[PDB]
């Protein structure tokens, strides 16, 4: 969220001068000020170990998580709206990282990449050796602990009638 | 012993992020509304107030009670009983300020300067 | 991912839900009632103090 | 209205007690001692305060107010004339009126001379008009510009405008009440929902 760091930054900084010229009105922007810098503070680096079909998570040098990937698979979870739309959410292996939900989805060249980071990464592309609605099969690596929602996880999965 | 030493490496989940951001901005807030209420009463002197700030004093009193709404969810989300005893009544704190300077500001209203 | 999803599951029952719909109807068509008797010189003054509130409470909400 | 052996309407604060003095019925106890004539209660002059106790009384705001300037020539009673520019001033200090002119063709030199020199604006008669948001007594002195006549020529009336609705603090504040109060009501059920589920 370097990007909102980066946004809310700059506005201040076109906030920071200026001659309003009103009774009262105090240039308080500054509230803003502290939004900036909270989002910057980290940089995030998830390697795929598939020498051992393995998945460890960290950022800036740093371990959090790790986790085996011996399940591999694409999935990408289907987010509704609340009007007649059709929005995109992946979630790979059953797992919460950092959305890598299909971007612009209502892109080609966006799955395009991902077909061959799929391939960069060994793991299966559901949701592209099909790709016209809602088809994919969460892998889930039994190396996760989801149980509510990794067994879950199939059930809103389609089996095909 | 294990739940700080994860934290101290890292990064926070997210409830804890907005809850305590509150907790700041209900001593920022109980410090002017203190001297505020001091002045007005104690040493009877109606200059060192609010007045000049008497909307940003409103607009983060309505902000520190917004993230502590969406700060608590996620701990009751997760569920951990700890917080969930803990932001409830954070929310409740700083519904209790908000309806403290709002009583101060019907009473300075003879006192503030005039509008209409 | 797992827990935003029942928060946008509560946004969505909320903001789509029929009770905050009708209040929200409510409430403008009370102002415009406000609005049409303030065409009137008379009432304008008599209940300002009502029509300013109403005013400014749709308008937050 | 001054009866000073009495208390005082608003003495908190200090410098609040620094700034008063009684002109007239200034060091008697008794309101007794001092003599107000029935013309002087009834006259609006400065001076003549501490004896003013009723007042010509307006509802909020005041519009369009009309500001009648008469000149009395013995033998008659003229209306004052663009030759004889006026100023307005309140003397009690307050800065919540305006006053609407118009200007002829006949001052926009008279005017714009006048108005760097006196560094008080300059009206024309016959066309005030005045209009007040406040909501307490208002004491206001008409003038005739120095230049033109050779006896001053001045005037004093008040104002008490009661029913002024809210000092600004209070409609904002209401319309951030009403919405929080609402808004904790919409967050209680999205816990307590959370406990059922449970
Ligand atoms: C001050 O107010 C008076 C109203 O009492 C205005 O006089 C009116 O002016 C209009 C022209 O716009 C005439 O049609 C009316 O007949 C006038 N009424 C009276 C009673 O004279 C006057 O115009 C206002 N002053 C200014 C500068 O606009
Ligand atoms: C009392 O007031 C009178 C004004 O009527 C003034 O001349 C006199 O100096 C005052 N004396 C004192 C002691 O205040
Ligand atoms: C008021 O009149 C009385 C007599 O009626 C007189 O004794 C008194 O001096 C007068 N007041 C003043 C301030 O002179």
């Amino acid at each position: 969220m370097l990007f909102i760091i980066c946004l809310v930054f700059i506005s201040c900084n076109v906030l920071r001068e200026v001659k309003y010229q009103e009774t009262w009105c105090f240039p308080a922007y500054g509230m803003v000020i502290g939004l900036w810098l909270m989002l910057s503070s980290p940089q995030r680096r998830l390697v795929l170990n598939h020498t051992r079909g393995m998945y460890h998570f960290s950022i800036q040098g740093r371990t959090v998580c790790q986790g085996p990937m011996h399940l591999v698979y694409v999935r990408l979870a289907l987010s509704s709206d609340a009007y007649g739309g059709r929005f995109f959410q992946l979630v790979l292996c059953g797992h919460k990282l950092e959305p890598l939900v299909l971007v612009q989805l209502s892109y080609e060249q966006m799955e395009f990449l991902g077909r061959h980071l799929a391939r960069k990464l060994n793991i299966n592309y559901f949701d592209y050796l099909a790709s016209s609605y809602r088809h994919v099969v969460r892998h889930w690596p039994l190396g996760a602990s989801f149980s509510p929602g990794i067994v879950q996880r199939k059930t809103q999965v389609y089996t095909k009638s | 012993m294990r739940w700080r030493d994860r934290i101290a490496v890292l990064c926070f989940p997210p409830g804890l992020m907005l809850t305590v951001a509150a907790l700041i901005l209900f001593f920022i807030h109980m410090g002017v509304f203190a001297s505020d209420v001091h002045n007005f009463c104690v040493i009877h002197n109606y200059d060192h107030m609010s007045f000049r700030y008497t909307v940003v004093l409103i607009f983060s009193q309505v902000i520190s009670i917004g993230w502590a709404a969406m700060g608590s969810l996620y701990a009751e989300m997760t569920g951990d009983k700890f917080l969930r005893c803990f932001a409830l009544t954070i929310l409740i704190l700083n519904g209790a300020m908000f309806f403290n300077r709002l009583c101060l500001e019907f009473l300075a209203i003879n006192y503030r300067e005039e509008r209409h | 991912d797992v827990q935003e999803f029942i928060t946008q599951m509560y946004i969505k029952q909320l903001l789509r839900h029929p009770a905050f719909q009708l209040l929200l109807a409510f409430l403008l068509l009370s102002n415009a009632i406000t609005i049409a008797l303030r065409t009137n010189s008379y009432l304008g003054q008599k209940h300002y103090e009502l029509f300013s509130t109403i005013d400014d409470i749709v308008l937050t909400i | 209205h001054a009866d000073p052996s009495k208390p005082i309407p608003r003495n908190q604060f200090h410098k609040s007690k620094e700034t008063g003095k009684y002109k007239q019925c200034a060091n008697v106890t008794s309101r007794a001692m001092c003599n107000c004539s029935e013309h002087q209660k009834f006259s609006h002059a400065v001076a003549f305060s501490d004896c003013k106790e009723k007042v010509h009384r307006f509802k909020f705001p005041v519009t369009q107010y009309p500001v009648v300037l008469e000149i009395f020539n013995e033998r008659d009673k003229i209306s004052a004339e663009p030759p004889y520019l006026v100023t307005m001033t309140e003397v009690n200090m307050r800065k919540n009126w305006q006053l609407k002119h118009n200007e002829p063709e006949n001052v926009k030199k008279m005017k714009h001379y006048l108005e760097p020199l006196l560094k008080t604006p300059v009206y024309n008669p016959l066309g005030l008009n005045l209009t007040i948001q406040g909501s307490e007594l208002f004491h206001f002195k008409v003038s005739v510009v120095p230049g033109v006549s050779f006896c001053e020529l001045s005037e004093e009336f008040q104002i008490y405008v009661d029913e002024v609705p809210l000092p600004f603090p209070g409609h904002a504040l209401i319309a951030v009440a009403t919405s929080v109060v609402l808004g904790v009501l919409i967050f209680i059920a999205f816990v307590f929902q959370l406990r059922n589920i449970h």
